[PDB]
RNA sequence: GAGGCGUCGAAGCCCGGCCUCCGGGUCGGGUGGAGCCGUCCAUGAGACACCGCCCACUCCCCGCUGUGUGGCUAACCCCC
RNA sequence: CACAGGUCCCAGCUAGCCCGAAAGGGUUUGUACUGGGGCCGACGCCUGCCCAGUGCCGGUAUGUGAAGCCCGGGUACAAC
RNA sequence: AGGGGGAACGCGGGGAAUUGAAACAUCUUAGUACCCGCAGGAAAAGAAAGCAAAAGCGAUGCCGUGAGUAGGGGCGAC
RNA sequence: GGGGCGGUAGCUCAGCCUGGGAGAGCACCGGACUGAAGAUCCGGGUGUCGGGGGUUCAAAUCCCCCCCGCCCCACCA
């Protein structure tokens, strides 16, 4: 659950281990602002497929973890393969 | 004439949802015309050449329907306004030949989307509006 | 589902639910096409008749116009008596006059709702309005509720009581004679209980005893949904 | 404001203009209030020093201890170089009659006097930057002693709504001065805040010179 | 920024309104008639020295703008 | 099942309630002694106790509560 | 000067559902069936606030082709 | 995951904008009082006040990072 702080792993941008910063993954809103948003333009009457939202959960105890590690030698933030399931994730010093 | 749309049967059938609508089902005829044929209608014999808007109370529109004498040679001999000897210009306000009916079959587009609506509504199957 | 009930029958004009006017004889007004001022208009009690169609005593009145029509008649009345309308008409019992001239603490009948109609309250016989408060802004009268509404003094009514009561209303005996009073009306008699007419006719009960939803019902909601106790405010009267 | 109103805008030339028959000679002020004002970004925050270009007109008292080849450098550029005996005196007793807090402006010290400048000068000097603070320099003999004298005026931020830094008093042609108030808001505006008119307003005003607002 | 303001009339004396944590400040009348100040720097934070813009609670004339409410009838509508 | 009898409920008539696509219409030649809806079932003796839940009804400080409107940001305009 | 009729076709409105999706509601059936008004021997469209291969063209129907292509759609069937 | 409200002495909390060592009642303990039954007095304190840091002159609450409870909202980016 515990993950430091600051840890070395490896960075794709620079090709080299580095150390990374973890924050979190920060997910948009809606409601302007994409294709599928249009979509859901077809909800005037459109009571039986996609725009009617298909009402059935069911809906999983778990999620995986999805953490940002940031590049200090450029900045930029990468995402990547992990399959940590998480329900108590502490960010904590390191 | 009234304002607002249509104002519709209500129905007994069984029907699917979506069907349904009263006020979510909308005209394609517009109102201008069919003060033309109530006008039409009255005198059976007096012919409509074209109409406009001549105001409105905002509880009401009016229109003023211009009609014309379908014999009476006068017309007839000036030739810078004639169209009312033929036959087909008997008739003519039912079918959508006028003024109001001319805007509103969307024979008002000729260029891009006149593609449903071209040479007729019905032509295509009633693809048009 | 269910189809329309008794009451929604009711007003479609349906013909077991329609009253006979053919055997209606009614109405009173007391001729507003003279408005309600003017003292032109007198007339004589030509009669004191039963009126076949609110079963009940009226007035036939017989006006220098020229006119019959009926007022309804008070306690005390005797044919050949004086009906006198307009202002300067003398406060007198089976006189007409506007809520002006009427002085306040006498029972009164036959009172106009809007000024020039002849009455809209106050018809019924053998029952009677009492004129409690006056001020020339508003006329505050009593009606048979015991609500005080307020009417304009422009408005024409009559002294005294009406005549009759406790024959309007009075004990039925049996199914043969009050039958007799239905047609003289117009209510839908003999009608069973919904608690056993089934789910499709009526919302409550089945085809044994039990109800199926409660008595009281809500007052927004739609149509042929009013059964039971209708609009309450509250119910029964023990714990 | 003995003349003019605040809310017409005017040049930096025609903001200042000698005019006083008045004993005192024209105090100068440059007031500026912040749109979209904050102090948790340190670019929002303007605590900071800049070098006017014809300086304020009166000197900054610095005081500085010194070791090493940096006391001598500092000597260099016309400085007297003071012991760390001074902290004693400050910090013993609250005296007055003979005290010399209460009149720096601002310490230099090289880096392990440091602790000890901030705990004893900031219970007199405080607030209203008279005390020494790493974030405008107050390390470093070298940079530090040449501005000092080159006539840096000092800046720290009221929160909400306002910033003010009062260049200097008229001791210089009326042009110097507007040179001294470009200075003053290229570096308000050259740190970056959000949104529109992070500098809502700039205002010029004096003692009995015009009071004006001007553009920015 | 340790000085600034005035004989166009100022402290300091005598009262009125005054608020308040009675801390002390504001303020209209007048006697007056030419000073009171800060420096020292006590004070965690310094000067009604003087010059600027401001932040608390809050109050008021004027300019702009909504809604709520009462009168009117000219629209419009319900009654006969 | 009806039934006489009993109870509970709402409404001042430019009403309540309900019918009609609309124009309009029933109750109503009615006016609370009215007429509309449920519940029970002559006559005699009675009808205990509970509003926690569900329903109805009135009120609602506080909280919350859409579009319209308003303000700030954005956009050379608009989305946002 | 008119009602009304006329084998179908034509114009303008009003406008379903079984069915398909192995069920089922968007979608599909279909702008079909069905209903109302109305004209002719063709009807109607029709002499440019058009097209847009930026180049070339200048009223309008229809047939062949462009093509099951662009696009729509439980992105499922269609 | 977004918003708002309450978690404070053993308990429930007051002030939270009204800032400091600073609160209140009620349990509980001690004392009168009483043949008994019975009623009523008089004392006591337990939280810088949910955690951890900063601005402030002396902030519990302001700022920055949050645990716990409750109400209204939210998977495939």
């Amino acid at each position: 659950m515990k993950y430091p702080k600051q840890i070395r792993t490896y960075c794709p941008f620079c090709k080299k281990h580095t150390i990374h910063k973890v924050e979190r993954v920060k997910k948009r809103p809606r409601s302007e602002l994409s294709a599928g948003q249009r979509r859901f333009r077809r909800i005037l009457k459109g009571y039986g497929g996609f725009p009617r939202p298909k009402p059935e959960g069911r809906e999983k105890p778990v999620k995986k973890l999805d953490l940002r590690f940031r590049c200090t030698e450029c900045g930029k933030a990468h995402t990547r393969g992990r399959g940590f399931r998480v329900k108590k994730f502490e960010l904590v010093e390191g | 004439v009234r304002k607002g749309g249509r104002k519709r049967p209500r129905w007994k059938g069984g029907r699917k949802p979506s069907k349904m609508g009263q006020v979510k089902y909308s005209p394609k005829k517009s109102l201008q015309w069919i003060a033309e044929e109530k006008a039409a209608r009255k005198f059976p014999n007096l012919e409509v050449l074209n109409s406009y808007w001549v105001g409105e109370d905002g509880m009401y529109k009016w229109f003023e329907v211009i009609m014309v004498d379908p014999h009476h040679p006068v017309i007839k001999s000036d030739p810078k306004i004639a169209w009312i000897a033929l036959k087909h210009h008997k008739g003519r306000v039912f079918r959508g030949l006028t003024s109001a009916g001319k805007k509103g079959r969307g024979l008002r587009n000729k260029g891009k989307g006149a593609e449903k609506v071209r040479p007729s509504i019905r032509a295509n199957e009633g693809k048009g509006k | 589902m269910g189809k329309s009930l008794i009451q929604q029958r009711r007003g479609k004009g349906s013909p077991t639910f329609k009253s006979p006017s053919h055997r209606f004889r009614g109405a009173v007004k007391y001729i507003p096409l003279n408005y309600t001022q003017e003292k032109t208009l007198r007339g004589v009690v030509e009669e004191i008749m039963h009126d076949p169609g609110r079963t009940a005593p009226v007035a036939r009145v017989k006006f220098e116009n020229g006119i019959e029509k009926l007022i309804i008649a008070p306690e005390g009345l005797l044919v050949g008596q004086e009906i006198y309308i307009g202002p300067d008409a003398p406060i007198a019992v089976g006189n007409t006059l506007p809520l002006a001239k009427i002085p306040e603490g006498t029972y009164v009948y036959n009172i106009e709702g809007i000024p020039g109609d002849g009455g809209k309250y106050v018809r019924a016989g053998g029952t009677y309005a009492l004129v409690v408060s006056r001020e020339p802004d508003k006329v505050i009268v009593q009606l048979p509720s015991g609500e005080l509404k307020a009417f304009n003094p422009m408005c024409r009514a009559t002294i005294g009581v009406v005549a009759g009561g406790g024959r309007l209303e009075k004990p039925l005996v049996k199914a043969g004679k009050a039958y007799y009073k239905y047609k003289a009306r117009n209510k839908f008699w003999p009608t069973p209980r919904g608690v056993k007419m089934n789910a499709v006719n009526h919302p409550f009960g089945g085809k044994e005893h039990h109800p199926g939803k409660p008595t009281t019902t809500s007052r927004r909601a739609p149509p042929g949904r009013k059964v039971g106790h209708i609009a309450a405010r509250r119910t029964g009267r023990r714990k | 404001m003995p003349f003019d109103r605040q809310k017409i805008v005017k040049a930096v030339k025609e903001a200042k203009a000698r005019a006083k028959p008045r004993n005192f000679t024209q105090s100068v002020e440059v007031a500026v209030n912040l749109k979209d004002i904050d102090l948790k970004r340190p670019e929002n925050r303007f605590k900071l020093e800049v070098v006017l270009p014809h300086g304020r007109g009166k000197d900054v008292k610095i005081a500085v201890i010194a070791d090493g080849a940096v006391a001598e450098a500092a000597r260099k550029l016309g400085l007297d170089v003071i012991s760390s005996a001074e902290l004693e005196e400050i910090a013993s007793s609250p005296r007055q009659a003979r005290k010399l807090a209460k009149k720096y402006d601002f310490f230099i010290a090289e880096a392990p006097l440091m602790p000890k400048i901030g705990r004893y000068l900031g219970r007199y000097l405080g607030p209203r930057n008279k005390m020494p603070v790493v974030v405008p320099p107050t390390l470093t003999d070298l940079t530090p002693i040449v501005e000092k004298l080159k006539k840096t005026v000092r800046i720290q931020l009221k929160n909400n709504p306002v910033v003010h830094a009062p260049v200097g008093t008229e001791k210089m042609s009326d042009e110097e001065i507007a040179e001294n108030i470009e200075a003053v808001l290229n570096a308000i505006i050259g740190k970056l805040e959000r949104g529109e008119s992070q500098v809502k307003s700039v205002y010029v005003k004096t003692t009995m010179g015009p009071a004006v607002k001007i553009e920015g």
